């Protein structure tokens, strides 16, 4: 069992027309 | 009473839509009371196995966490592992943590949740969840969750391999067996092995350890991370508690990956937010949530 990593990173385009700030 | 796979439905039925949903008071106290029971019959070190995901902080950022079950598989589809910060600063933290206790108590087994600094009243008491409870529901509620937040696991070792936690190392962690022995339910202390683990960053020009910015816990240098998975017999450290730009970050020749899962933090950020995979033979990939702009 040996730790390796992947080159290719897969992305997406998600919502950013969206609230995602909270009152504190 | 308590009806797990309808508290899901009503759950994910918002998704494709930052909509609310408003459960019953003694729905989310049941959450709560059957997790806990829950947290505390598993290990405080969780032992696991691959194949999982892994994710860092969501932050209240519910919409968020659907899209990363939307691209990583609904459980049981993918076992997960969470590190922990399910609340605060975002915009529906309630929401957040139901959905993550739900799934907790479907699939006790396949699911997995590790603390993080903010499940922590003296934390979320001022960073929003309290404000949340108290706003939607009441005081008792938030007084509920600390209860059950107070028995969440510290830390967990995937296949013997991966060794993870919310912030990060110890110079008082010399063996598992003191993660073991911490018992619960308990608060997060303001300094030693579980302050740490919650709240200290690893820092690149540091030697050894250092006084943190935050004004709790320590930096931690390379070479610490280094002897530390000689000592254990590990390969990696897997970490969150950093906003990061593209999600996921790696530290002294990725013997340390951080992950932080919240894309566009608090609106405050740029960010992407991240997903590990680990398939069955511990080969690591990323996923990558990116607001549009
Ligand atoms: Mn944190």
């Amino acid at each position: 069992k040996k730790v390796t990593f992947l080159e290719e990173v897969t992305e997406y385009y998600i919502s950013g027309d969206e609230d995602r700030k909270g009152p504190w | 009473m308590l009806n797990i796979d309808s508290i899901i439905q009503r759950l994910l039925e918002v998704r494709g839509s930052g909509k609310n949903v408003q459960l019953q008071e003694n729905e989310i106290r049941g959450l709560c009371l059957k997790s806990r029971e829950i947290f505390l019959s598993q290990p405080i070190l969780l032992e696991l196995e691959a194949p999982l995901k892994i994710c860092g902080d969501i932050h209240g950022q519910y919409y968020d966490l659907l899209r990363l079950f939307e691209y990583g598989g609904f459980p049981p589809e993918s076992n997960y592992l969470f590190l922990g910060d399910y609340v605060d600063r975002g915009k529906q933290s309630l929401e957040t943590i139901c959905l993550l206790l739900a799934y907790k108590i479907k699939y006790p087994e396949n699911f997995f949740l590790l603390r993080g600094n903010h499940e922590c009243a003296s934390i979320n008491r001022i960073y929003g969840f309290y404000d949340e409870c108290k706003r939607r529901y009441n005081i008792k509620l938030w007084k509920t969750f600390t209860d059950c937040f107070n028995c969440l696991p510290i830390a967990a070792i995937v296949d013997e391999k991966i060794f993870c936690c919310h912030g990060g190392l110890s110079p008082d962690l010399q063996s598992m067996e003191q993660i073991r022995r911490i018992m619960r339910p308990t608060d997060v202390p303001d300094q030693g092995l579980l302050c740490d683990l919650l709240w200290s960053d690893p820092d690149k020009d540091v030697l050894g350890w250092g006084e943190n910015d935050r004004g709790v816990s320590f930096t931690f240098g390379a070479e610490v991370v280094a002897k530390f998975l000689h000592k254990h017999d590990l390969d990696l450290i897997c970490r969150a508690h950093q906003v990061v730009e593209d999600g996921y970050e790696f530290f002294a020749k990725r013997q340390l990956v951080t992950l932080f899962s919240a894309p566009n933090y608090c609106g405050e950020f740029d960010n992407a937010g991240a997903m590990m995979s680990v398939d069955e033979t511990l080969m690591c990939s990323f996923q990558i949530l990116k607001p549009a702009e």
